């Protein structure tokens, strides 16, 4: 379905093989699943062609909120109030976004792995190294800050970690 | 229906919520400063609060005093 982009959530080829009856015996799975169709699937589909022309007469749209761009907490004053809260709610809503990107790459391992069968060891790997650094860098990004976190707290801990990352940098280089 | 019929946009008290702030900050600083202009004015005593009163100069008699060395 075009409802949900294929390349956000991609998904193989799905290669099946074609059905090999070896002797003359009417196995009962086809006889089901054909009988299963003509009462099941012909009421529902019936069903479901009603509620569409049903809908299809009153079409309507709603829109997807798009959200300006405003200073960070890098560029604001210090006791700025206003600029501050702006920053604030800006960086809440990345937080959110950083969240529900975590969670799409959860998902995109879960199907790998339901997928894949007894080989989800091998074939998973490419979606277990995706989700490796994603997962590292929201830890590094959101990790510990507490439950009062906030845009001040996120600056510091960057600052605390470049400021470590300097030392390191200027302690080996000069090595 | 909700949304329309008992509800408001996020821009209302996201600008009610900035108008809150600014007035808060506003009476967070000025108590700041008359917490100092308090102090400034006890400690030294040149400003209009804490006038103690003195003798009033208007009370003095200029006169010749039966001495003329006062
Ligand atoms: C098929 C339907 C499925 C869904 C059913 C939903 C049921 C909804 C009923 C529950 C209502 C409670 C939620 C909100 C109530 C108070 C909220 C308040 O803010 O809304 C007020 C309006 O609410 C109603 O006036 C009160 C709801 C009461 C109606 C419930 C029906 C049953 C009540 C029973 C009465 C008893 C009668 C006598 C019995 C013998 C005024 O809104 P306002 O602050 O201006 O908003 C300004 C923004 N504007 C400009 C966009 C409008």
């Amino acid at each position: 379905p075009d409802s949900w982009d294929k390349d956000v959530y991609p998904e193989p080829p799905r290669r099946t093989p074609a059905p090999a009856p070896q002797t003359s015996l009417p196995n009962p799975v086809t006889y089901l699943t054909k009988i299963f169709d003509l009462l099941v699937d012909r009421p529902v589909t019936l069903a479901r062609e009603f509620i569409e022309q049903q809908h299809a007469k009153n079409r309507y749209y709603y829109y997807h909120r798009e959200f300006r761009r405003v200073p960070d907490i890098t560029e604001c004053e210090e006791k700025d109030i206003l600029c501050m809260f702006e920053a604030e709610m800006q960086w809440r809503r990345d937080y959110k976004v950083d969240q529900e990107i975590v969670n799409i790459i959860q998902e995109r391992l879960k199907a790998c792995q339901q997928r894949e069968g007894e080989s989800y060891r091998q074939n998973c790997a490419k979606e277990l190294e995706q989700f490796t650094q994603v997962s590292k860098a929201f830890q590094d990004r959101y990790s510990d800050l507490g439950a009062h976190y906030s845009a001040r707290k996120c600056l510091a801990k960057q600052k605390q970690r470049m400021l470590a990352e300097r030392k390191a940098a200027k302690e080996a280089a000069a090595a | 229906w909700i949304a329309r019929t008992f509800y408001d946009g996020p821009e209302k008290n996201y600008e009610k919520t900035m108008a809150i702030l600014q007035i808060e900050a506003e009476k967070a600083e000025l108590r700041l400063k008359e917490l100092e202009v308090r102090r400034l004015m006890r400690a030294r005593g040149d400003g209009p609060w804490y006038q103690y009163p003195t003798i009033d100069k208007a009370l003095i008699d200029h006169s010749p005093k039966t001495t003329p060395d006062n």
